[PDB]
DNA sequence: TAACAGCTCTAACAGGAATA
RNA sequence: AUUCCUGUUAGAGCUGUUAAC
DNA sequence: TAACAGCTCTAACAGGAATA
RNA sequence: AUUCCUGUUAGAGCUGUUAAC
């Protein structure tokens, strides 16, 4: 596919969401021919880097975030990747990243445990014009009973303006994460679970 | 402390030895940010390929 | 005197016959 | 040495051979390993100060050993399965507390979990029946000493380290079998099972090794070396005076995976003038089993438990008739005794030549090999000429059922007599199928009085059916009702198992019918199989089968007669 | 998902285990959402019927071999299914097989 | 490894029939067994039994 | 009783040893290829020092 | 080890639908 | 392969019984 | 609610490549 | 954004201690 041309355009403007939805319309001609393809190749041109990254805006995130729902990955390349020098270097970091974005493991933990589900919360912030905004998110790294193991995220959630989830906020992701450990393993309790917090945790939280 | 350190060697978007942090943390913080750009993704949960 | 740890040890090895005085 | 030429040499020698069974037998016995012990070991360790659930996670799960092995390595403990590692576990675990220790290894090593496999059992016969007279062993847990106690009925005299001389003296005044263990009972003060009581060998049992070295000779069987005490005690046995009698014969379940020390040991050996062998006879139990199946005139009271299974189970008696009733097609005969004809042969004969004899002159007459022939003489004088017949005489068959189930020769025979008896004088042809015996219902005869009640059971609504005729849609297939009869042997008595077929004329093209035979057999019900049966039933004896003894002979104008005689009555039997 | 076009040029090739590959291969998309679904339902059209069941090979057994390690319950549909004279009796079989197949019981 | 005959040997006999009380005692938290049954297509050899 | 081998499920889901809040998991023995940090102890485990009182705040 | 006997099984196909 | 097991066509596997080698 | 102290983390940039 | 996380520049959130409203 060729990107459509306004996109160049609207470099000049510096509009990153524009930017982001024209190039998502560029792609949509990939929308039908699905099958086809595994993985996409975007790539974002050193032209491009007004738009690249500005405040309350990140050009990878927005792309990925727009894709996402689509059901089809992407491993953006820009101008770094061909401009690093040693060759080796960026080709494994390639060859791993499209591998697995095919659907390949290239690799698992090794004798990892079946009935331990390691949870990980993180936040990020958000520059709100009156105060601040805090987005709390998810990640799971289990095993399933099968040979392959699996690692999703998801977002905690109405508005935060404190990185610590309350009693119902935490209760409810742990319990979507049980429901996701279910899901995997027959329906198997997790029998130790582990959540790796950036910041303490409060007292109604634990 | 071995299942953070086992932790820190799956990122599959890192080609190198290990991290810094588990990949639950690294990808808890990659989703932050993505669902912090885009907030019509809360509703959704997503895989590691997608945004690694 | 002896450690806890060897203590819960030799309880643990023979418990199906040790008392309790409370 | 071939295992095969040390099964010969064991059993012709076999005794004057002491044993060596040290930590490999127990692998068998359903109690733990040394690996088992060190991981388990491993497993209370790990738990024990990083406070986690014991029963949580178990310990044969790869995940669970892999982090209690990465953990043991991050304290710069042994790395994997290494020497001075199970003995280092022992004392890390227990501190230097013997009683505690010894408390453990019997818990492990109990007389609860063991359940006797064939090798020990064989062992133990071996012992009593007084073949092997020294049993030595590294090994702590009472296998041998449980084994002869149920198969001997007798206490067994086991030797230790707290006697210690006890041993010596017991072979000096012959006082065998004797099981002295060279480490010692658990149920005692002292185990020496660290690495560090395992250089040392106690002088008395030494002494007693080495007497009994002299007197017979040894084979050594799951023991794979890495002890220094033992092996430099069988290099000391070694360098003396016919050292070994019978030769030293060190058996390994596999010659590739076999330590360099033992190989060593037997060139070692071999070089003083001694005749060890080392072979490869697979596992211990795999070898006893050999053994003892070699072994001639084993006592039937030991050998009713050496091999449980060759004793006959489940012998649970059946209920009496009393008290709806199933009508089976199995009609009792009743004959008991049976007279047949023998030929003798200049030279031997094969049942397949007896057989093309029988295809080539096609007698009036049955022949069998076992050559016993049903029927009259002058039929055998042709099949046979007088050149190759020695002589013709009788047999008697005193048990048929016997007889036939012990020879499926005298099976067949049986059954192509009795089939041939039930269509001597019946319009029913005979045909077969495969191995298997059909009368159907003749093409140009289906007119007769004596298959109406037969076309009576296939009719429809009660009307007259068809017994005979062509298919509706085949070219030249030729279909009618037919019975395949058969002999079942049910324990002591035989059986005729008559069922409904439809016979088809060409052999080769039955499948071609098949949708017919289907069709004709869609709505053949209980009520009409039943009748079909019953009809079948009148056709084959000529009598209902209401308290009927129908008895039927072949061959009657015959010298050699077989005379049977079968209830017209199929099984039956009410519910209770 | 939709199986790959070289699905059929296998199939006409003859190729038991090769198609059994490809439909296996097909499965990625499913598999980059494993967790979203609980049962695959496979379908094999007629047009593969000479792969379906040959001399040392089973198209169905080397299917459920293939994907068994990946925990993915999976429910075959041939033709057959949908064929049958009547209908409560595949609706039955397969909805009972599909509620075994995920969950259990 | 390799079977000639359906009928499995005493140490193949013995090493399956423990995977299987294994993995009751696994389900059943250590308990024994108290009744087993071993249906087969094909009759016990000595060994099986 | 967290070491104590085949116990029923009833009783586990009895007891359960309830849930522990205030985790302290103990420090092992000092033991003996080191590592040297930077902190230097402070062993000074009390001071003296003075208090001003003021009329306002 | 080569035939022969029976008892029983699976391996490929084909195949129609619950007393009419 | 939603299912079921009814047959057809074959071969093996065990037991045996002889002849051996 | 307004300061103050500490702990800790993310937000934006910039930035070189693994004992020399 | 193939990657890694070292710095710089700032701000926020948590705790506390005061002053109150
Ligand atoms: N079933 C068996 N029959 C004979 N020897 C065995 C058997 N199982 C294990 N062994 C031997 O026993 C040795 C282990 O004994 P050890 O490690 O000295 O306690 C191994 O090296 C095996 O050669
Ligand atoms: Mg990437």
């Amino acid at each position: 596919c060729l990107a459509l041309d306004e996109c160049h355009g609207v470099a000049a403007n510096g509009n990153g969401l524009a930017l982001a939805d024209k190039i998502v319309q560029s792609m949509s001609g990939l929308f039908r021919q699905k099958h086809a393809f595994d993985v996409l190749l975007v790539y974002l041109p050193a032209s491009w880097k007004k738009c690249f990254e500005y405040d309350g805006f990140d050009l990878h995130d927005r792309i990925k975030a727009k894709v996402a729902p689509l059901n089809l990955p992407i491993q953006i390349i820009n101008d770094t990747a061909l401009t690093r020098q040693c060759r080796a270097n960026v080709m494994w970091g390639v060859s791993v990243a499209l591998y697995a974005k095919a659907g390949g493991i290239p690799w698992k933990l090794a004798d990892w445990d079946k009935d331990e589900a390691y949870i990980g919360l993180s936040y990020a912030i958000k520059k709100n014009a009156e105060g601040q905004e805090y987005t709390t998110c998810c990640s799971q790294v289990f095993d399933p009973d099968g040979t392959g193991f699996e690692f999703v995220a998801y977002d905690t959630r109405d508005r935060k303006g404190n990185p610590y989830l309350s009693y119902q906020e935490m209760q409810s992701v742990l319990s979507k994460s049980l429901h996701l450990y279910q899901s995997s393993h027959n329906g198997r309790m997790p029998r130790k679970i582990f959540i790796h917090k950036t910041t303490h945790f409060t007292e109604d939280e634990i | 402390c071995s299942s953070i350190l086992a932790l820190t060697k799956v990122d599959w978007n890192n080609n190198t030895l290990y991290k810094k942090l588990p990949v639950t943390l690294v990808y808890s913080q990659v989703f932050a940010d993505v669902v912090k750009q885009t907030p019509e993704i809360v509703n959704e949960i997503y895989d590691y390929r997608f945004f690694m | 005197v002896l450690t806890d740890n060897e203590f819960y040890q030799h309880y643990l090895q023979n418990s199906q016959h040790m008392m309790w005085f409370l | 040495l071939t295992d095969n030429e040390f099964y010969q040499h064991y059993l012709q020698n076999s005794q004057h051979m002491m044993w060596f069974l040290g930590a490999g037998t127990s692998r068998s016995a359903g109690l733990p390993t040394a690996s088992d012990i060190i991981w388990d070991l491993k497993h209370r360790y790990y738990c024990l100060h990083e406070n986690q659930d014991y029963q949580k996670h178990d310990i044969n799960n790869h995940a669970i050993k892999s982090k209690i092995q990465s953990y043991m390595d991050s304290k710069g403990f042994p790395l994997q399965w290494s020497p001075e590692e199970y003995s280092f576990y022992f004392e890390l675990v227990f501190r230097d507390d013997y009683e505690a220790q010894r408390k453990y290894l019997l818990e492990a090593l109990a007389s609860r979990k063991v359940s006797l496999n064939i090798g020990h059992r064989v062992l133990a016969a071996l012992l009593e029946m007084n073949q092997t007279k020294v049993v030595f062993t590294t090994n702590f847990d009472d296998v041998i000493e449980t084994a002869f106690s149920d198969i001997s009925g007798k206490h067994l005299s086991v030797y230790h380290l707290e006697g210690s001389y006890a041993a010596l003296s017991a072979l000096n005044t012959e006082a065998f079998p004797i099981y002295a263990k060279i480490h010692g009972d658990f149920r005692y003060q002292k185990i020496k099972n660290l690495t560090p009581d395992l250089q040392t060998n106690d002088r008395e049992i030494h002494k007693c090794f080495l007497a009994a070295a002299i007197r017979f000779g040894l084979v050594v069987s799951g023991y794979s070396g890495r002890d220094e005490n033992v092996m430099t005690m069988l290099r000391a046995a070694i360098d003396q005076n016919n050292a070994f009698p019978h030769g030293l014969y060190w058996t390994v379940p596999s010659i590739s995976k076999s330590e360099p020390a033992v190989q060593d040991l037997i060139t070692y050996a071999q070089g003083k003038g001694v005749r060890a062998y080392l072979v490869e006879t697979g596992t211990f139990d795999e070898m006893l089993s050999k053994i003892w199946r070699q072994v001639k005139d084993k006592p039937a009271a030991i050998d009713a438990k050496v091999r449980t299974a060759r004793v006959c189970p489940v012998s649970i008696p059946l209920p009496g008739p009393g008290k709806p009733a199933l009508r089976t097609n199995a009609l009792p005969v009743v004959t008991q005794s049976i007279r047949c004809g023998v030929v003798t042969l200049a030279s031997p004969i094969t049942f397949s030549e007896l057989k093309e004899r029988i295809s080539q002159k096609s007698p009036k007459a049955l022949l069998t090999y076992t050559v016993l022939f049903l029927g009259g003489e002058p039929e055998i004088r042709k099949i046979f000429s007088n050149d190759e017949i020695n002589s013709i005489g009788q047999y008697y068959i005193d048990e048929i059922a016997q007889s036939v189930a012990a020879s499926t020769f005298l099976k067949s025979f049986v059954e192509e007599a009795i089939l041939t008896a039930l269509l001597r004088e019946k319009p029913i042809l005979h045909r077969v199928r495969h191995r298997t015996h059909y009368a159907v219902i003749p093409n140009a005869s289906a007119k007769d009085d004596r298959f109406l009640d037969l076309r009576k059971a296939v009719g429809f609504k009660g009307d007259l059916g068809y017994i005979t005729g062509n298919v509706t849609n085949a070219k030249e297939l030729s279909w009618a009702e037919a019975v395949s009869i058969r002999l079942e042997e049910r324990g002591g008595k035989l059986w005729i198992m008559l069922k409904p077929e439809i016979w088809i004329k060409p052999l080769d093209r039955r499948e071609e019918a098949t949708d017919f035979i289907r069709s004709r057999r869609r709505y053949r019900f209980n009520q009409c199989s039943y009748q079909i049966l019953d009809a079948w039933i009148k056709i084959l004896f000529g009598s209902i089968g209401g308290g009927g003894t129908v008895n039927i002979s072949c061959f009657p104008d015959a010298e050699f007669k077989a005379e049977f005689e079968i209830g017209t009555r199929t099984a039956f039997s009410l519910g209770v």
